[PDB]
This record gives C-alpha cells, structure tokens and sequence, in this order.
C-alpha cells in the first residue's frame, strides 16, 4: 500500500491500510453469525430428502412463496409516500456493494 | 448444466416443486440455481462461504468497476478528457448512451430479434436487467462526463487521468450523500436511524467494512417494492402512448426499449411520479417476479421470492430467530408469540405450517413479514441489518466524503447541496422533477418543482 494516496483504488485494495483487503473485491463475505449448513460445513438444507432441519422438515422455497408471497396482483397498495424511485436507488446500490458470483452453464 | 437439466448435482441446487403448483404443473420440473461460488472450492477444512466481486464501498464502483482491466475498457481513452465511454452508434436525444457489451450469449438481443441492441457495459453486469436500472446508469455516466468536461474548462492543465479521477470522487461522494442523507431514513425511519447510524464522527480504521453475508439477502426487503410494470411519462407527466405501462415481464433485458423506444426521459418520469408498491402482510411480492421473473430468456419463468429463500440455504445463512437473538430482538417460539410479534396469527399460523418453528423461517421470509417501522420500509430484524452494515460502511471508509483529507472544507459545503433531482435536471431533457425528498414525492404535480429552483453544484473550489 502507498503511505500517501490521493483516490480510491478501484478494487478497493489499500483503504483499510491495516488490513488492506477488507472492502476490496474478489473476497470472501464476513460472516455475523456462523453458517448452518446440513452436513455442518457444505450442504444446503433441503439439499437431502429426509434430512431435518432443527427438528422439523425444510419446507420448499417454492411452497412457501406459494402459500405465503403469492397475492392477487389487483389487491396492489401503492404508496402514499415513496416513488418508485425509492425502489430503484435501492437496486443501484445494492448494485454498488454486492454481487455474488456463480459458475457458469 | 443448471439450466437445463433438474439433477442435484454440484454446482446446482434445483429448486423442487410442490404439488398443485399454480403455475408449474409437472413436479419432475424444477426452478433452475446454481450455488454461488464457494470461497475454498474443494475443501474439507473449510465452512463455505461466498464471495464478494464488488467493491463493499460506496463508491460509485457500478459505475466505474471494481476491477482494473474492466476499469480501463470503461473509459475513454481517445484523448486526453477523463470521460467515459458512450455509445457509438446511438444517443438519446443527442445524449450519451451507455456502450454495448460483447458477451457471448446476451440476453438482451433474445428480448427482440428485428431490434439487435445488445446489453449495455458498465461497472456491474447487470445495468441491463430492467430499463429504470439502466436509465440509472445512463445518468451517472452522464454525470461523470458533465463533471470531467466542467473540471477540464476549470482547470486546462489538468490531464486526463486526473479529470478521471476527480469526476469519479466527486460522483462517489454524490452516491453516499443521496444514500445516507435521503434514501436510508426513509428505509430504516427515524428511531433506526437515530440508533444505527449517528452522527458521524470520522474515520474509525478497526471498523470492518465488508458485506456480511446476510446482507446479501436481507437487502432484498426491496423486492417487495417492486410495482409489475414499468411506467413511462411524457413531458407533461401523462402516460406516454401508446404502451405508457409494460409488464415488467417484457422489459428484462430490454435494452431496446431504451434505445428505440424513446431514451430515458419517460422511465425516469414513470419512476418520480408513481408510487413504490407498499409491503404489507398479505401482498408482499408481486407475480412479475414471482411467476414471471425473466421468462423471455430462459427455459421457465423464475420465482424470486423463492429463489431468495433458497440463495439464503445455499449461504448457509441461520434461522429467523439466530437473527432475532443476533440483533437483540425477543425470540418467538410457539405460534402464538410470533402472532404478537407479526401482529398478525393469520400470518404466524401460515408460517408455522410451513417451517414447523420461527426457528427455521428463512431469514428474506422472516424478515419481509414483520411490521414496518414507523416512517420506514422495514420492520425491527431488517432494520437492525441493514443499520448495522450501512454503519459500517460509512464508519470504516477511509474515502468517506466527510473524513478530513478526503475534500476541502469548502468542497464540503459545495457538495452538500447536490439532489438526485438536480442530476436529473443536469444530465437529461426533464425540465419539471420531485420536490426534496425525491424518494417520497410521488404525486405530479403536488410534488413536483421547475429544474431553476434546484441549486447546482459550484465547482469554483475546484479550481487550481
Ligand atoms: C472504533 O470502532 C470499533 C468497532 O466498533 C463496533 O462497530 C462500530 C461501527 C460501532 O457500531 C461500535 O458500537 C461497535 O462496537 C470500536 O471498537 C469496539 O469497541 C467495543 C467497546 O469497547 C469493543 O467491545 C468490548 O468487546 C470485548 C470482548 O471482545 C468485551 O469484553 C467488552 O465487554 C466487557 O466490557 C464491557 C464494558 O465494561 C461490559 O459492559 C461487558 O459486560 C463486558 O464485561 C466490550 O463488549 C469491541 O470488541 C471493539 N471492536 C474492535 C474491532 O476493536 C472502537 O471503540 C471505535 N473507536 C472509536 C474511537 O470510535
Ligand atoms: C428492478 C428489478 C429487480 C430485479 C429484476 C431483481 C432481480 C434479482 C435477482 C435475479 C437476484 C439474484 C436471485 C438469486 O439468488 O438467484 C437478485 C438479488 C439481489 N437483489 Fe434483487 N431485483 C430487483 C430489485 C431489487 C431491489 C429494489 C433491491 C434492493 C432495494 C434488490 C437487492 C438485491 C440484492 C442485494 C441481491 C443480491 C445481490 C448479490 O449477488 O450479492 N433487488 N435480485
Ligand atoms: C471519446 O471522446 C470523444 C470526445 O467526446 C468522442 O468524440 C468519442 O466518441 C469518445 N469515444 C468513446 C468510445 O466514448
Ligand atoms: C421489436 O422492436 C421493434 C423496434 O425495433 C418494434 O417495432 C417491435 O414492436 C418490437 N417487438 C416486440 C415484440 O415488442
Ligand atoms: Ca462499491
Ligand atoms: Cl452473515
Ligand atoms: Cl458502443
Ligand atoms: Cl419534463
């Protein structure tokens, strides 16, 4: 790291200068709290049939945004006090701090 | 191949269907997923963990990229300006369009054949997933460009690289200013706020400035903002005929409804003077995105309520009430308690039946179902996430616009007059914009104020 500098890198390298990858791209998320996973350390719950989680079985994503996220789209509640461009700003700037890479096809 | 086909098998997690599915009759179908990508691939040491291709900073890096060869292709490197590159081959309305991508297997040119626009290349791939996504973009790109063309009249010593790097802080600084002065009390309200994001002080260097993974999927309560169509105004804030509301289903990846179906004026008109879809309890995320999300260019309609749930099993992320504890929050364990909590048994029953125990409610589920804070978007659970890592973020940015040695005092003062809505007067044909604060105002022409009202950003201490 430079001991004087004038701009941000673009990687985000060398802001933290104690600890110059923190906020840089390309790394690992911090986590808050520790993973659960189905086999302690890699499986997604829900990754095997049968398999609990906590006592009780993992309900499918998609069951559960049928019986709970889906609604009649007529019944929409615009509101009173946010634009939509309270929406948007919030997808630019989720789009400014993450994104989270997958392999492809 | 995730795409393709339904077997489990790394790198996909396919999410399975229920029985009597609304829409998705054959059960051997599925919702394609592949896993995000694991920070140790291979180990058996390891705890998976995901990664981060972003910079965490607030810093405009969807603009401008967070890495150096993508940085560079963004810029303009003609001459000597500082300016980013714009679209060679269209305009709108004699200004600046992004610059197309060359990707292998765009998605945009499958939205329409006859139209062959291809996606756009910014700092973030995915400035062409919906049309007021890249309307942003524009602008900001815009933006840089006024700035670097202003500072070069200012300052005719200066070079490229500096006019580059100049323009780019002060647009950084824009973004943070926006987010932090504007947006984020109307998310969090004011008790949250007061509680998670004090006034600034300055620069703490023990402070981590990463993104938690959580986040990634906390920071999704937006999702249920989200109206199904994309609204488009005329000069006089009235529907612009003869397709003024799109189904959002026909405008992802639809970068040709920016180029040739009027630029984007009428997006960033549709986007000030409608309102946001409101969470509530029983409305929470809309069809477009939950039946409909992406289906021109893939093999089935995505459901993205669904695939936040499963993303958030994917990462590892704990339970609705780990969540809770973490935060500080009282824990329900029994349907009653998380009625009290919902204010709502109807809903805490529902849950129940799904996951058994508020132990196990995904944390996007969870999260989206709370009450919402008085003034704010987001009940306590999300609240408490979103404050904390936006704290972070600011308090742990050694570029933070604020932090002494960033800007001058007098740079300061001048930058604390910008708005979005003066962006907008500066960088497009609108000549009518929302009242402060933009994110609220919503009702043409209640809300809204002439362009020569607004202040514009004085440059003068800028000039050397
Ligand atoms: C710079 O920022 C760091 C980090 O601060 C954290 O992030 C900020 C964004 C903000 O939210 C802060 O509120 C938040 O803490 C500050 O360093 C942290 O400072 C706290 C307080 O001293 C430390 O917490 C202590 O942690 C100890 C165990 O690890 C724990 O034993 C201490 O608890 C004992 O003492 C207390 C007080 O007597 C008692 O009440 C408890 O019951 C217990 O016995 C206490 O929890 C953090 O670990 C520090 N974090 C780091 C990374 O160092 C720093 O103070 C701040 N500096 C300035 C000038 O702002
Ligand atoms: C304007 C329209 C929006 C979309 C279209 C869109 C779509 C996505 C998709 C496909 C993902 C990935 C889903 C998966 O896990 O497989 C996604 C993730 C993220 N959202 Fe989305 N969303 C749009 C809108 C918003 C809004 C308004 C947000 C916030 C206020 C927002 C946030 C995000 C975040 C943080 C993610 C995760 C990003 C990452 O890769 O780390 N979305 N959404
Ligand atoms: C570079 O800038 C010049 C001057 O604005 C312009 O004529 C040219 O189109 C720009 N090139 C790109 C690729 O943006
Ligand atoms: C495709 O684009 C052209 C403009 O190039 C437009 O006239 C046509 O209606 C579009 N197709 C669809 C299906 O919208
Ligand atoms: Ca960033
Ligand atoms: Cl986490
Ligand atoms: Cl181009
Ligand atoms: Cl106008």
């Amino acid at each position: 790291c430079p001991e004087q500098d004038k701009y941000r890198t673009i990687t985000g390298m060398c802001n933290n200068r104690r600890s110059p990858t923190l906020g840089a791209s390309n790394r690992a998320f911090v986590r808050w709290l520790p993973a659960e996973y189905e086999d302690g350390f890699s499986l997604p719950y829900g990754w095997t049939p049968g398999v609990k989680r906590n006592g009780f079985p993992v309900a499918l994503a998609r069951a559960v945004s049928n019986e709970i996220v889906r609604f009649p789209t007529d019944q929409l509640t615009p509101d009173q006090e946010r634009s939509l461009m309270f929406m948007q700003w919030g997808q630019l700037l989720d789009h400014d701090l993450d994104f989270t890479p997958e392999p492809a096809a | 191949n995730c795409e393709t086909s339904c077997v489990q098998q790394p790198p996909c997690f396919p999410l399975k269907i229920p029985p009597n599915d609304p829409r998705i009759k054959n059960q051997a179908d599925c919702i394609p997923f592949f896993r995000s990508c694991p920070a140790c691939p291979g180990s058996n040491i390891t705890i998976r963990n995901q990664i981060n291709a972003l910079t965490s900073f607030v810093d405009a890096s969807m603009v401008y990229g967070s890495e150096e060869p993508l940085a560079r292709n963004l810029r303009n490197m003609s001459n000597q300006l500082g300016l980013l590159a714009v679209n060679q081959r269209f305009q709108d309305n004699g200004r600046a369009l992004l610059p197309f991508d060359n990707l292998h297997d765009d998605p945009c040119l499958l939205t329409n054949r006859s139209a062959r626009i291809p996606c756009f290349l910014a700092g973030d791939t995915r400035s062409s997933e919906m049309p007021e996504l890249t309307s942003m973009h524009t602008l900001l790109l815009r933006e840089h460009n006024r700035l670097a063309t202003e500072l070069k009249s200012l300052n005719p010593r200066w070079d490229g690289e500096r006019l580059y790097q100049e323009a780019r802080k002060i647009v950084g600084a824009m973004v943070q200013i926006i987010t932090y002065r504007d947006y984020l009390p109307l998310v969090l309200g004011p008790t949250a706020m007061r509680k998670y994001l004090p006034t600034y002080r300055s620069y703490n260097d023990s402070v981590d400035p990463r993104i938690a993974n959580v986040f990634t999927n906390a920071f999704r309560y937006g999702h249920t903002l989200i109206q199904p169509f994309m609204f488009r105004l005329d000069n006089r804030y009235q529907p612009m005929e003869p397709n003024p509301r799109v189904p959002l289903s026909r405008v992802f990846f639809a970068s040709w409804r920016v180029v040739l179906e009027g630029g984007i004026d009428p997006i960033l008109r549709g986007l000030m003077a409608t309102p946001a879809k409101l969470n509530r309890q029983n409305q929470i995320a809309v069809d477009e995105i939950r039946e409909r999300l992406f289906e021109q260019v893939m093999r089935i309609g995505l459901d993205l309520p669904a695939l936040n749930m499963q993303r958030s099993r994917d990462h590892g992320l704990p339970g609705y009430n780990a969540w809770r504890r973490f935060c500080g929050l009282p824990q329900p364990e029994t349907v009653g308690q998380l009625g009290t909590v919902l204010r709502n048994l109807k809903l805490a029953r529902k849950l129940m039946e799904q996951y058994g125990t508020p132990n196990n409610i995904d944390i996007w589920m969870g999260g989206v179902s709370e009450p919402l804070k008085r003034k704010g978007r987001v009940g306590p659970l999300l609240a408490c996430i979103i404050g904390t890592q936006f704290r972070k973020l600011r308090d742990g940015d050694r570029f933070w616009w604020e932090n002494e040695g960033v800007f001058s005092m007098q740079q300061r003062q001048a930058l604390a007059q910008i708005s979005l809505p003066r962006i907008i007067c500066d960088n497009t044909g609108i000549t009518t914009v929302s009242k402060n604060n933009i994110f609220m105002s919503n009702s043409y022409p209640r809300d809204f104020v002439n362009c020569s009202t607004l202040p514009a950003l004085n440059l003068a201490s800028w000039r050397e």
